[PDB]
RNA sequence: AGACCUGAAAUCAGGCGAGGUUACCCGCUGAACUUAAGCAUAUUAUUAAGCGGAGGAGAAGAAAAUAACUAUGAUUCCCUUAGUAACGGCGAGUGAACCGGGAUCAGCUCAAAGUGGAAAUCAACUGCUCUGUUGACUUGUAGCCUCGAG
RNA sequence: UUUUUUGUUCCACGUACGGUACGCUUUUAUAGAGUCGCGUUCAUCGGGAUUUGAGCGCAAAAUGUGUGGUAGGUUUCACAU
């Protein structure tokens, strides 16, 4: 669609849309991030603040996967394995087991609110108040490895 | 640079036109990889094609989960079996002299495989009278053979589901499974901090 | 079961025992010092192992010290020069009987 | 004019099975079919034939 | 064995029986030509584990390459460019000199394909080197099997292109894993990065 | 006088090398315009020009490897990691690798020992469909062995 | 051309002088040097108290050596040969 752009349209008029008295010049005010020290500092104040300097100590050859830990919330679960919703709902004997490494996470975090049916988490790890909206709904903690 | 942008960040300032690899063979690809798969199996025929591969967990802790096909098997594991490592490519099975068994569970998982595999394989004679050894010769009962199956697609590799829904225990609800993991970590940390303190 | 953090981690696995590999400790062997007592009177030893030699003969744990310090300087590590000042120091137990 | 201009639209699967869909909505009736042929002498739209 | 004896007093080079016996080769070194040819090897020790095999068609090269580096190549020293490539003086060089020899010994033996090369000795303005060649025209290499492999047409000049053992050594590919990630060749690794990848979707 | 050792000669007998081509490939050698709104480090670029060498492909290749996991397992290529870790008048700019998903899959052999009841080996020239005569060779040619063990 | 197949096609009929596997057990004949490595100089790298190379000087070891992305020592562990 070169049909639907402003040159098409601005064909006929001299200034070709620049302007008379400024002009279409190469390369006014430098190139790239050029002139962000100097000329193009109020634009960098504002817009980009905390782009210039150094803060945190260096990490070499920093590997991820070492550090990787994907998070489902409480909130959630039961999403996660809603057949065995009406099996649990029932009975009072049993319960429904929630390994959440299948799914693929490793960390349960707390941000939700859960219904009241005993059930078993089993993650790496748990955040301090996941545990306490767990126990609360009777469930139990599991940790693996 | 002006306006609220992002701080541009290309990289083309090297002479790049001379570099710049396209994508209209891509088809063309595809259909010349394609002919050369039926004509080795036409060669093949009867043969199927690849050969076995055993099943592996992945290294680094965000793959320890899953399973994945390896590149070959373990000269433990066929003394199991009692394949030679000389012979089992003939077969159709990968050998591979580097890995080893450190647990038992990923030994008796490929274990079954192979035996599995040998289950399915029938082995033609040579010519003209039988041979026991060198798992068999087959007689000329012999039921039928489809033509070649792949070997991949043959004996495919699912992420098995499922828990067994449980009980709840005494010293299930009891333990604190914050405090318990939060002492593993800062007893790691502390160990020669501990041997002073205790000494 | 088992835990992700702490010095007992890991899942739990019934462990197998991996047998003996390459990997086979390179030891001297009865043949093969006899190869190099040989060449050690034929050759002898090089100038700067004699140095080294003399100020073991001197004892003093002073000069001893600058030994380590030579033996350091001309192989080029420390654990190159524990390792040649450990073997001469063999050398002249045997030589001051 | 470069070889590299880029020649091929991904469209999304989705929008092109609604859009095959409604294409296919459209060999019934003969509003459709007579606006974009000559539909005098045929019997019936859809025109099924046996196998 | 006699030649487990040979490499071990070998080692030995600082030693008097050796540096004796060293100090006389490099002198007749140095009385003979550049590259000239010994009718057998110096060290029949060091050739046998570097695939020399004494039958007709090996033959063995010396050859001498002065020690020290090279000057950048200017006239009185004016560079014409940026201060820091105003470097004559201690400049080095990609190749060790054990591969220069291999190189020196392409228009010499042009027939004959160089299969490896060791150290002989040493001299303030020399350093001597013994070249293993082979003829692969003759038939006691051509109908044997276990160095049939160099009359292939392939294995022409490969000195000049740098697959000896010591052409293996200044390249980085005695080395392996993430200090040499970088460089299937130090040229083909920066051509696949580099290059704008514009698949046909986009 | 005769054994070697070393070095020559020959239009000796029979062989091999040289030069050409540029799209891709291997090795050396090596800039500046340009960017930084100046410029010198940096950038352009480990690029152009220069000098060598190939092939239908080339190079690479069966770990003196990754990792720190329930571990993986030659090499190459694609996708991804990632415009990330890191480098940088920490300015301008530069910038990989492991894991993961695919194409493709193939492994191996010399030196380090052992024929010593016996050079079993190799080439050249001649002779019938594999003998003979010279030489190479014990300053080591066959067989055996290559860490996955032997 | 199927024997010499850029990986194996059909029936018919063959064989052990040799040579190679496999099982148990015993085991030390044992693995590449002016090379590795280090100190310095110069280039190169994302590789930073050195990624890789080169010159010069020093110059190894055998329950050893190399690597484990911060220089250093003591004590372990893992991985490669």
């Amino acid at each position: 669609t070169t049909r639907l752009r402003k040159t098409r349209k601005r064909r006929g008029h001299v200034s070709a849309g620049y302007g008379r008295v400024g002009k279409h010049r190469k390369h006014p005010g430098g190139r790239g991030k050029a002139g962000g020290m100097h000329h193009m500092r109020i634009n960098y104040d504002k817009y980009h603040p905390g782009y210039f300097g150094k803060v945190g100590m260096r990490h070499y050859h920093l590997l991820k996967n070492q550090y990787t830990c994907p998070t489902v919330n409480v909130d959630k679960l039961w999403s996660l394995v809603p057949a065995t919703l009406e099996k649990a709902e029932q009975s009072k004997d049993k319960a429904a087991v929630i390994d959440v490494t299948k799914s693929g996470y490793f960390k349960v975090l707390g941000k939700g609110d859960l219904p009241k049916i005993p059930v078993i988490v089993k993650a790496r790890f748990f955040s301090k108040i996941a545990e306490k909206k767990i126990k609360a709904a009777g469930g139990a903690c599991v940790l693996t490895g | 640079v002006s306006k609220n942008n992002v701080l541009p960040n290309v990289h083309l300032h090297k002479w790049w036109q001379r570099y710049v690899k396209t994508w209209f063979n891509q088809p063309g690809r595809k259909q010349s990889r394609r002919l050369r798969r039926q004509e080795k199996a036409a060669k093949l025929g009867v043969v199927p094609s690849g050969l076995l591969r055993p099943i592996v967990h992945p290294p680094t802790q965000r793959y320890n989960l899953k399973v994945r096909a390896g590149r070959g098997f373990t000269l433990e594991e066929l003394k199991s079996v009692g394949l030679s490592p000389r012979v089992a490519l003939s077969i159709g099975v990968a050998v591979d002299h580097r890995r080893r068994n450190r647990s038992a569970e990923s030994l008796n998982a490929n274990v079954t495989r192979l035996k599995a595999y040998l289950a399915k394989l029938v082995l033609f004679q040579r010519g003209s009278k039988a041979k026991k050894g060198l798992p068999a010769d087959t007689p000329k009962s012999q039921i039928q053979n489809v033509k070649h199956v792949k070997i991949s697609t043959a004996m495919p590799i699912k992420a098995s589901k499922r828990c067994k829904p449980r009980a709840i225990t005494a010293e299930e609800q009891k333990f604190m499974a914050y405090a318990t993991l939060r002492k593993a970590l800062r007893d790691c940390k502390n160990v020669g901090k501990h041997e002073k303190k205790l000494a | 079961s088992g835990i992700a953090v702490g010095l007992k981690r890991g899942y739990v696995v019934t462990k197998k025992a991996t047998p003996a590999r390459s990997r086979r400790p390179r030891k001297l062997s009865p043949r093969m010092s006899s190869i190099r007592e040989i060449i050690r009177q034929v050759a002898g030893f090089a100038p700067y192992e004699r140095r080294i030699i003399e100020l073991l003969k001197i004892g003093t744990a002073a000069t001893t010290k600058r030994a380590l310090k030579f033996a350091k300087k001309r192989l080029g590590t420390h654990r190159r020069g524990k390792g040649k000042r450990e073997e001469l120091q063999n050398v002249v137990s045997a030589q001051r009987r | 004019n470069k070889t590299w201009r880029r020649w091929h639209r991904k469209v999304n699967v989705t929008q092109k099975r609604h859009a095959v869909a409604s294409a296919v909505a459209a060999t019934g009736l003969p509003a459709l079919v007579m606006a974009r042929h000559r539909i005098d002498e045929v019997p019936e739209l859809p025109l099924v034939v046996s196998e | 064995g006699a030649y487990k004896y040979l490499e071990e007093l070998w080692k030995k080079k600082q030693s008097d029986v050796l540096r004796f016996l060293l100090r006389v080769r490099t002198w007749e070194y140095r009385q003979l030509p550049a590259v000239h040819r010994c009718t057998q090897s110096t060290r029949p020790d060091k050739a046998r584990r570097l695939g020399y095999k004494k039958k007709q068609g090996f033959v063995i090269y010396r050859v001498r390459v002065r020690r020290g580096d090279r000057k950048k190549q200017v006239h009185k020293g004016i560079v014409y460019g940026k201060p820091k490539n105003q470097g004559v003086r201690k400049q080095k060089s990609t190749r060790n000199l054990r591969a220069v020899a291999e190189e020196k010994v392409r228009k010499i033996c042009g027939g004959l394909r160089v299969l490896n090369s060791y150290w002989v000795g040493q001299d303030a303005v020399y350093k001597y080197y013994e070249v293993i060649l082979v003829d692969p025209a003759h038939n006691a290499i051509r109908n044997d099997p276990r160095i049939n492999w160099l009359c292939k047409p392939v294995m022409k000049h490969r000195e000049c292109r740098g697959l000896t053992s010591a052409g293996k050594k200044y390249r980085g590919l005695r080395t392996k894993g993430s200090g040499a990630a970088r460089l299937p060749s130090r040229r083909a690794c920066w051509k696949k990065r580099q290059a704008v990848r514009l698949r046909r979707y986009r």
